[PDB]
RNA sequence: AAUAGGGAACGUGAGCUGGGUUUAGACCGUCGUGAGACAGGUUAGUUUUACCCUACUGAUGAUGUGUUGUUGCCAUGGUA
RNA sequence: GCAGAAGGGCAAAAGCUCGCUUGAUCUUGAUUUUCAGUACGAAUACAGACCGUGAAAGCGGGGCCUCACGAUCCUUCUGA
RNA sequence: AACGAGAUUCCCACUGUCCCUACCUACUAUCCAGCGAAACCACAGCCAAGGGAACGGGCUUGGCGGAAUCAGCGGGGAAAG
RNA sequence: UUUAAAUGGGUAAGAAGCCCGGCUCGCUGGCGUGGAGCCGGGGUGGAAUGCGAGUGCCUAGUGGGCCACUUUUGGUAAGCAGAACUGGCGCUGCGGGAUGAACCGAACGCCGGGUUAAGGCGCCCGAUGCCGACGCUCAUCAGACCCCAGAAAAGGUGUU
RNA sequence: GACCUGGGUAUAGGGGCGAAAGACUAAUCGAACCAUCUAGUAGCUGGUUCCCUCCGAAGUUUCCCUCAGGAUAGCUGGCG
RNA sequence: GGCGACGUCGGCUACCCACCCGACCCGUCUUGAAACACGGACCAAGGAGUCUAACACGUGCGCGAGUCGGGGGCUCGCACGAAAGCCGCCGUGGCGCAAUGAAGGUGAAGGCCGGCGCGCUCGCCGGCCGAGGUGGGAUCCCGAGGCCUCUCCAGUCCGCCGAGGGGCACCACCGGCCCGUCUCGCCCGCCGCGCCGGGGAGGUGGAGCACGAGCGCACGUGUUAGGACCCGAAAGAUGGU
C-alpha cells in the first residue's frame, strides 16, 4: 500500500466530442494535429471549445461581437468563436468586419454580407491564419441561461434571489408564507 | 430504447439498485405531498417559500381578454416595418417620418428601452408609458393614440 | 438535555479575573479602532450590553464597521465540517488590539529600509528569516579544573 | 417522495381513468373518411359552389380579437332588406340567412 | 450403620402421568356505570407421528489366513 | 441587597431613599443565539421620527445578564 | 326430605392399585407368496475439549475410523406437524 | 479556589502589501479637523516542508451500528447501560495468536527470483542437529508468552 | 314422556333461530357462502436473472403522533 | 553442439485414479451466520423495475429572437400508402421575447462636453455618443533587446523577449434603471383647475433590467401519479344463492 488517497485521479474533461458529426469530426481532426504541432496556444483553446457540448458553446449574437470590436487595437481582426452566430434586432447599421464561426444563420449572414464583411470557417481560417495572428476569439454568454436563475442557495433562504421552480406565475401560486411577513415569516 | 437503459446493466444484482437494508418497498413517505407541514415541512420550506395561505382577493369569472395587452418596446419597435422604410426615412428632403402602428403588428402598448434611432416617427398605439413616449419626443416623433 | 441557553458555559469566563473587579479602566474606551484592524474579543462580565457570545470568546476577527459603542467583527467559526465568516456587534470593552500582526508591522517597516541600505552599500543581506539552524561548532574550555563525577543517590523513603 | 429543487406536482390521475381512454388510431381513417364525404358531396349537388353558402363580413368581440375580420354565420335581415332580395327566396340563391344578427 | 449435599437444557412428555399453572363453560368475593379484571378461591376440560440416520441392545456376517475343521492363546474393553 | 432557581456582575453602585416622568412609543432593514446555517422566541448594533430626564456629556426604545413562551386557516379590533 | 354418570372426607367388604411380579390364550408384530404407500429430505450422519451468534456433525487440537445388514429401541439429530 | 500545567484553540508570517502626491463628502466638526472614498505615481526575493487548484450542476445508497488503546458517567460487577478522542471491524482477504469479526504485523492485478515484519526454530510443523552464554527452580495439582480464557489475603528453619 | 322420529311447511346474513353454549344456520360462524368493486392497502416479511473495468459509503445533525419510517445536512458517484 | 523408426514422440481437455497442502453450505436479514436462525430433496420450462402523463437536469440534432403543425386541409382509385409530400391571408394557438403589485395599475439608458439660473445640498439648453466603473482574466497586439561561415552596408523569416497595451466568458465589488411600499419635500401640466394628473431626493421589499437564447425533436438519469419491481393480509362495500 502507498497512502489513503480517496481517488480524484480520472481527470474528467473530454478529449473527444460526444457528437457523430462527420464535418465536426473532420475539423477536430485538423486542429488537433494544429494543436500539438504548431506551438501556439491560440489552437488549443479553439480545440477545447469544439469538444463543448452546446451549452458550452451558447450562441453569440451580433451586438456582442460587433461591440467587442469597436475596442482600441482590433481595427483589423477576426472574430474567431465556436459556436453560432445571430444578430440582434437591436443593433441598426454594421460595420464590415471578418468574422469567422461555426454556422452563422440565415438573417445574420445576410448583414454581414451587405455591409461588406466576410465570412470565413474554420477551414479557411487555418488557411488564413494557422497560428491565429491577429484573432479576437470571443465567447458567448454561457450563463445567460434559463437554468442558472434556478441555480443557487435555495429559495428559500436568507436575501437567496433564486427563483423557485413554480409551474405557473401568479397570486395564490407560492407567494403566501415565506414570502410576507404578516402571513407567517419572510425569510 | 430498452437496450441503452440501467435494468439491462443492473441485472444480476440482488437488490436491483435499491439496498439492502433500505429495501424500496412502495411508498414509504406517503403517496404525493402528504405531510408537507408535518414531516416534508423542511422540504416546502427551503424550496417552495410561499406554498401555503389566503394571499390575495378572489376575482370570480376572470376572462383574460380584458386584460389583453401585448407590449413592445422601442427597439423592437423598427421592425414592425421594412428596413426599406428607414433607410428612405432619412435621406434629407423634408421631415417627412413614416407611421409605425402597433395594432396591425399585434401590439398595444409601447413601452420603454433605450436607443430609439435619430429619425422621426409617428407611433400610433393603444398605450404609452411616459418614459417610451419622451424617447419618441426626443427624437423629433410623435406620439398619436388609437382606441 | 443540555439547555441550549446563551450564556451557558461561562461561569468561569465571563467573570472578572481576580482582585481587577469594580469599574473599567478608561483608556479601554480610548483606543482607536478603523476598518481592517485587527483585533481580538474577549468578553468581559460587568457590562452586560455586548457581550457576544461564548464561541468568540479567545478568538480573532477584523474589523468592518465601527458605530458609537461598538464595533462589527468578521470571525470565523468552526461549524461541523465547514468554517463561516461570520460578523458580530460586540460592543468596545469586550475587545483589544491583537498584536498578533504587530510584530510582523516591524519586519515589514524595518525590512524596507534595510533593503534599500543595500541598494546604497551593495551587498546581499539575506532579509528573510530563518529558523533556529542547527548548532555551530564551538569549543568548550575545562580550564583550571577537571569535571565533576556525579552518581545517582540511594533509595530512603 | 419528493426530493432535492423540484416542481410541485399534481397529476390527475386519482381517478380510474384507464377505462376512460381514447387513441387516435382512426384519425387517418376518418381523415380520408370526410375527404370521400366532401367528394361524394361535390360531385353529388351540382356546379353550386362547393363548402357551401356565403357568409358575411364579421367583426370578433372581446378586446382581444376586435382588430380582425372573420366569416360569420349569415346576412341579418337588414341587409338583405337594402340589397333588395327576399328573406326566403335567398338560402336558394347561396346566401346564408342569420335573423337574430343585429346592425 | 446412616436416613449427607448437589449436577446432567432447573437430566428425563414421538417414556408416562395431567394433580398444578395456562384457552373456551360455570360459581363466589373484591374492583368497574359497563363490557369485563384479579401468582384471589373453586369446579369441568382431545397430550399426534418413528418405517429414516446415528447412539445403544442383541442377531448374522465382513477382512486376512490356499481351502476347511478341531483345540486353543490374549491384545483390549468391562468388572462386585 | 438586587421579585424569584442557580451562576456571573455591582459600592459617591446595578443596592437604599427621594424628585420628575412613560423610550414598556412610532418605523425600515442588518446581525447574533438554536441552526439545515430555516422559523418562532429571546438578544445585539444601528438608522429615522417623536419624547422623557439631567446643569450637561449623556442615558433610555422594559426589568443587571442568562428563562418566562406559539404557524397556516378562521375570528376580532385598529390604520389610510 | 327425595333426587344427582355433580364436588369432597372417612369406614366396612372387596380385590395384582401395590409389596413384586409371574404364567396362559386370541390377534398382531416376526418370516415367507402376491400386492404395495406416505411424512420428511442443503449435503449428510462416531466423540471429547476449545473457540465461535456464548449448547458443533462439519471448523481447531485430540480420541480414532473397515463392507453389507436384521430385530428392537426411544439418548440425540436444539427430529416431524 | 489565590496559583496553575502537558495536549489544545484563534490570528499573523506582504504586491489585496508599503509609501507619497492630489480631490469628492450632504458624515464628523476651533482648524487645509477627523474619517471614508476616488484618481495618480514609486519601489516585489520576504519562515520550514509538501502539493496542481478553483468552481458549478445532477445525484444514489445510508439514517439499527459494533470493538479496542487512553479519558470518563450510572452500577457490587458484567461479553452491562451511556459519552469523549483516535484507529479498526462492518466493506478485508493474507502472515502470526492451536482455534477466532475487532489482537500483533501488513493491506490484495497474474507470476519468477531476493529480503523481511509480527511470530517462531524437540517432533507433529519450514527453521538452533548452535560442542550458545550466565543463573533460578523439583511440584504426591510444577511451569510454559499481548488481548486470552483461571485466583487473593495470609503463611513456609523449601532453596536463592 | 317438557318423549323419539319421517314427510310436508315457515323463518335468510348485522338476518334467522336459540330450556342461552355467543350454540346452530349444508364438514364454514364472535357476522355464512357465491361473484364483483379488486391486481383493495401494507412505514412489515420473502424474492429480484450476463461478464469485465474504474471510483466508493453510511449508521451522525435538525424537524415530524417522530422511535421498524421519512424530509434535511454530511459522506458518494457521474458530468463538466 | 549432441541424442531417438512401426510402437513410439508431443499434447491437453467437464476422463479416471492417487498423493501432499489448503479447504464448514449456499441464499438471506443482521454489530455479528458453518450455525442449535430461516428458505432450499432433485430436474425441466415459466418467473420480478414495465408503460403512459408531468417535471427537472445532462447530452445529441435542426432552426434561431423566434420556434413549433401536434389539429385540420390539399394531392388519379392505388400493394408497401394508418407512410411520405405540401399549405403560411391554415401560426389560431403554445412556449419565449418583461417585470412588478392584493388590486386599481404602472412598466427597465447612461455618461461626457460647452454655457446658464443665488453653476442654490437642486438643475436647464445643444452637441457628441452610448450598456457605466474597479480588481482578476485564457487568447490576441505592440515590443527595446536577443539568436546566424571574415568584416561596414539590405531583405523575408523564425525562435527567445523584460516590459506595455486592448481585454472574452466568468467571479467579486461599486454605481445606475423599472415595479411595490416608506420618509422628506418642492415644482410642473390642462378635452378643464380637482378629496386632478406628472415629476424629485434618500431607504428598503421583488422569482427584475443592465445588447436577447429560446423553441421543437431524441436519448439518459431522477422524482411523482397511476396495479407501478413481483407476491402477500385481518378487512370494508354492492348484488345474489
Ligand atoms: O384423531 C385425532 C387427531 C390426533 C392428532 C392429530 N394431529 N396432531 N398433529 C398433527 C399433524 C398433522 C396431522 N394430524 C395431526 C390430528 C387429529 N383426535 C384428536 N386427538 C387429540 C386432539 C385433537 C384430536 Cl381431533 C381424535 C379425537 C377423538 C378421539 N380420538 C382422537
Ligand atoms: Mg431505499
Ligand atoms: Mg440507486
Ligand atoms: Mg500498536
Ligand atoms: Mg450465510
Ligand atoms: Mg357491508
Amino acid at each position: 500500500g502507498v497512502d489513503i488517497r480517496h481517488n480524484k485521479d480520472r481527470k474528467v474533461r473530454r478529449k473527444e466530442p460526444k457528437s457523430q458529426d462527420i464535418y465536426l469530426r473532420l475539423l477536430v481532426k485538423l486542429y488537433r494535429f494544429l494543436a500539438r504541432r504548431t506551438n501556439s496556444t491560440f489552437n488549443q483553446v479553439v480545440l477545447k471549445r469544439l469538444f463543448m457540448s452546446r451549452t458550452n458553446r451558447p450562441p453569440l449574437s451580433l451586438s456582442r461581437m460587433i461591440r467587442k470590436m469597436k475596442l482600441p487595437g482590433r481595427e483589423n481582426k477576426t472574430a474567431v468563436v465556436v459556436g453560432t452566430i445571430t444578430d440582434d434586432v437591436r443593433v441598426q447599421e454594421v460595420p464590415k468586419l471578418k468574422v469567422c464561426a461555426l454556422r452563422v444563420t440565415s438573417r445574420a449572414r445576410s448583414r454581414i454580407l451587405r455591409a461588406g464583411g466576410k465570412i470565413l470557417t474554420f477551414d479557411q481560417l487555418a488557411l488564413d491564419s494557422p497560428k491565429g495572428c491577429g484573432t479576437v476569439l470571443l465567447s458567448g454568454p454561457r450563463k445567460g441561461r434559463e437554468v442558472y436563475r434556478h441555480f443557487g442557495k435555495a429559495p428559500g433562504t436568507p436575501h437567496s434571489h433564486t427563483k423557485p421552480y413554480v409551474r405557473s406565475k401568479g397570486r395564490k401560486f407560492e407567494r403566501a408564507r415565506g414570502r410576507r411577513a404578516s402571513r407567517g415569516y419572510k425569510n | 430504447p430498452s437496450r441503452l437503459r440501467k435494468t439491462r446493466k443492473l441485472r444480476g444484482h440482488v437488490s436491483h439498485g435499491h439496498g439492502r437494508i433500505g429495501k424500496h418497498r412502495k411508498h414509504p413517505g406517503g403517496r404525493g405531498n402528504a405531510g408537507g407541514l408535518h414531516h416534508h415541512r423542511i422540504n416546502f420550506d427551503k424550496y417552495h417559500p410561499g406554498y401555503f395561505g389566503k394571499v390575495g382577493m378572489k376575482h370570480y369569472h376572470l376572462k383574460r381578454n380584458q386584460s389583453f395587452c401585448p407590449t413592445v418596446n422601442l427597439d423592437k419597435l423598427w421592425t414592425l416595418v421594412s428596413e426599406q422604410t428607414r433607410v428612405n426615412a432619412a435621406k434629407n428632403k423634408t421631415g417627412a417620418a413614416p407611421i409605425i402602428d402597433v395594432v396591425r403588428s399585434g401590439y398595444y402598448k409601447v413601452l420603454g428601452k433605450g436607443k430609439l434611432p435619430k429619425q422621426p416617427v409617428i407611433v400610433k398605439a393603444k398605450f404609452f408609458s411616459r418614459r417610451a413616449e419622451e424617447k419618441i419626443k426626443s427624437v423629433g416623433g410623435a406620439c398619436v393614440l388609437v382606441a | 438535555t443540555n439547555t441550549k441557553g446563551k450564556r451557558r458555559g461561562t461561569r468561569y469566563m465571563f467573570s472578572r479575573p481576580f482582585r481587577k473587579h469594580g469599574v473599567v479602566p478608561l483608556a479601554t474606551y480610548m483606543r482607536i479602532y478603523k476598518k481592517g484592524d485587527i483585533v481580538d474579543i474577549k468578553g468581559m462580565g460587568t457590562v452586560q450590553k455586548g457581550m457576544p457570545h461564548k464561541c468568540y470568546h479567545g478568538k480573532t476577527g477584523r474589523v468592518y464597521n465601527v458605530t458609537q459603542h461598538a464595533v462589527g467583527i468578521v470571525v470565523n467559526k468552526q461549524v461541523k465540517g465547514k468554517i463561516l465568516a461570520k460578523r458580530i456587534n460586540v460592543r468596545i470593552e469586550h475587545i483589544k488590539h491583537s498584536k498578533s500582526r504587530d510584530s510582523f508591522l516591524k519586519r515589514v517597516k524595518e525590512n524596507d529600509q534595510k533593503k534599500k541600505e543595500a541598494k546604497e552599500k551593495g551587498t546581499w543581506v539575506q532579509l528573510k528569516r530563518q529558523p533556529a539552524p542547527p548548532r555551530e561548532a564551538h569549543f568548550v574550555r575545562t580550564n583550571g579544573k577537571e569535571p565533576e563525577l556525579l552518581e545517582p543517590i540511594p533509595y530512603e523513603f | 417522495a419528493p426530493s432535492r429543487n423540484g416542481m410541485v406536482l399534481k397529476p390527475h390521475f386519482h381517478k380510474d381513468w384507464q377505462r376512460r381512454v381514447a387513441t387516435w388510431f382512426n384519425q387517418p381513417a376518418r381523415k380520408i373518411r370526410r375527404r370521400k364525404a366532401r367528394q361524394a358531396k361535390a360531385r353529388r349537388i351540382a356546379p353550386r359552389p362547393a363548402s357551401g353558402p356565403i357568409r358575411p363580413i364579421v367583426r370578433c368581440p372581446t378586446v382581444r380579437y376586435h382588430t380582425k375580420v372573420r366569416a360569420g354565420r349569415g346576412f341579418s335581415l337588414e341587409e338583405l332588406r337594402v340589397a333588395g332580395i327576399h328573406k326566403k327566396v335567398a338560402r336558394t340563391i347561396g346566401i346564408s340567412v342569420d335573423p337574430r344578427r343585429r346592425n
